[PDB]
């Protein structure tokens, strides 16, 4: 149990230097100490990694790794991201070895060598990197020929592919460090919120609050965020589609009071000019006449729930602001024609 | 409806009046379907000191109500469309008085300067003569 500690903080450490460019004192001695290792690491992950206090003590010490490392500053080193990928380690390090321009030329031959001796061994029992290599290979053109023969950016991208393989890895992320429970989620969210692009991140967080559970503690905890944090529920809504946003909303209903608040203030700051039949904005940022008429027929085409809610919330919006029931004069009165 | 005292259903047919002024044109002779009216329900003079008119007629409601910035909307309306009628002029500059003085006034005072009935029809004729007010060239020299 304390046995395998030293042994992968110590791989760890010849992983995540493996990519780095001191690569002189190499050897073919390190070489096969370093692959010999990984064979071990993909051993105890076939014999003992299910089921037991083994894997989460493993889990435990990669997750604070990943944690005490973070992301900041000295090195934005990946590392073995998780548990599964103790199963192919050695595949890891071996591609780092061959993009390091740096390597040496015997080392190089060694490591070639040693990942592609040829059909000498083409009879062995357990499955080998050289498999493994030709397996991935095959994987990154089958990927590459299904992106550009056959793929469509579909437009409900909650049945989209790249979208949905984005949210489930944020999922994942999201559930171990619950687990681990050193640092509170939010704070991971907030620094990739400024890290990473904006745009793409809020489609993938829109498509992660939809797919159903697989071990929805994600979602329950990205909803605490947005509800927090007001300034990217702001861009959510303001970025994204309409019946996406609706789905989401009729999904969570702790996100629809907020959401018809964004519309309602929207709304408030339009005025109405008489010569073109139009509701227009002061700002060049303020949402137009046609994209805030989309958001609310997509909600009113919705189910019942909040049907009503929206159709109130416009209901009481209007008699705030006179109740007349002719154009030029009311926003509110306008959408309500408009709907009919 | 306004000498009954009904603020909101005076503002609702003079919105009315308008909707169908703006969107819509009198001078439709594409098709000579019938009967019409030669020259009193035609003249593009009658369409704008039409337009004037309920522009004006509900800026003075919105004053009674207390929408001062609304009605101001509608008497710069009125101003860009019929920039010879000056009770266009008064409404806007009384307002303007009321809440920001002096440089919008005397760039509109300018304007009357630069600027200084050919056949109406009876009813528009009245309905300006009804509701002007006696005091405007004392408050114009002002
Ligand atoms: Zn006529």
């Amino acid at each position: 149990m304390e046995s395998l500690l030293q042994h992968l903080d110590r791989f760890s450490e010849l992983l995540a230097v493996s990519s780095t460019t001191y690569v002189s004192t190499w050897d073919p001695a390190t070489v096969r100490r370093a692959l010999q290792w990984a064979r071990y690491l993909r051993h105890i992950h076939r014999r003992f990694g299910r089921h037991g206090p083994i894997r989460t003590a493993l889990e435990r010490r990669l997750h604070n790794q990943w944690r005490q490392e973070g992301g900041f500053g000295r090195g934005p080193v990946p590392g073995l991201a998780n548990f599964q990928a103790l199963g192919h380690c050695d595949v890891l390090l071996s591609l780092r070895l061959l993009e390091n321009r740096a390597l040496g030329d015997a080392a190089r031959y060694h490591l070639v060598q040693q990942l592609f001796p040829g059909p000498g061994v083409r009879d062995a029992d357990e499955e080998t990197l050289q498999e493994s290599l030709a397996r991935l290979a095959r994987r990154r053109s089958a990927v590459h020929m299904l992106r550009f023969n056959g793929y469509r950016e579909n437009p409900n991208l909650q049945e989209d592919s790249l979208m949905k393989t984005q949210a489930e890895l944020l999922l994942e992320r999201l559930q171990e460090v619950g687990k681990a429970e050193a640092e509170r989620p939010a704070r991971f969210l907030s620094s990739l919120w400024e890290r990473l692009p904006q745009n793409n991140f809020l489609k993938v967080i829109a498509v992660a609050l939809l797919q159903p559970p697989l071990s929805g503690e994600g979602s329950q905890v990205l909803v605490h965020w947005l509800l927090g944090n007001s300034e990217v529920f702001a861009a959510f809504c303001r970025a994204l589609p309409a019946g996406l946003l609706t789905l989401v909303t009729s999904r969570h209903p702790a996100l629809s009071p907020v959401y018809l608040g964004l519309l309602t203030d929207w709304g408030q700051r339009l005025h109405y000019d008489l010569q073109k039949g139009i509701w227009v904005g002061t700002e060049s940022q303020d949402v137009p006449w046609e994209e805030l008429h989309n958001r609310f027929q997509s909600l009113c085409q919705a189910p019942p729930p909040l049907k009503d809610k929206v159709l109130t919330a416009l209901e009481t919006c209007k008699a705030q602001d006179g109740d007349f029931e002719v154009p030029g004069l009311s926003i509110w009165t306008d959408l309500l024609l408009a709907l009919r | 409806w306004v000498q009954l005292g009904a603020q909101k259903v005076a503002i609702s047919e003079f919105s009315r009046c308008l909707e169908l002024l703006f969107r819509a044109t009198p001078e439709e002779k594409e098709q000579g379907a019938a009967f019409n009216c030669e020259q009193g329900c035609k003249s593009d003079a009658a369409l704008q000191q039409l337009r004037a008119a309920a522009l004006i007629s509900r800026g003075l409601e919105w004053v009674a109500s207390g929408q001062d910035t609304k009605a101001l909307q509608d008497f710069l309306l009125s101003v860009q469309m019929c920039p010879g009628n000056r009770d266009t002029y008064f409404h806007l500059l009384q307002t303007l008085k009321r809440l920001d003085r002096r440089d919008e006034a005397t760039a509109l005072w300018w304007r009357l300067e630069a600027q200084t009935l050919w056949s109406l029809p009876l009813y528009l004729e009245s309905y300006l003569s009804w509701i002007r007010p006696s005091d405007r060239d004392a408050f114009l020299e002002e």
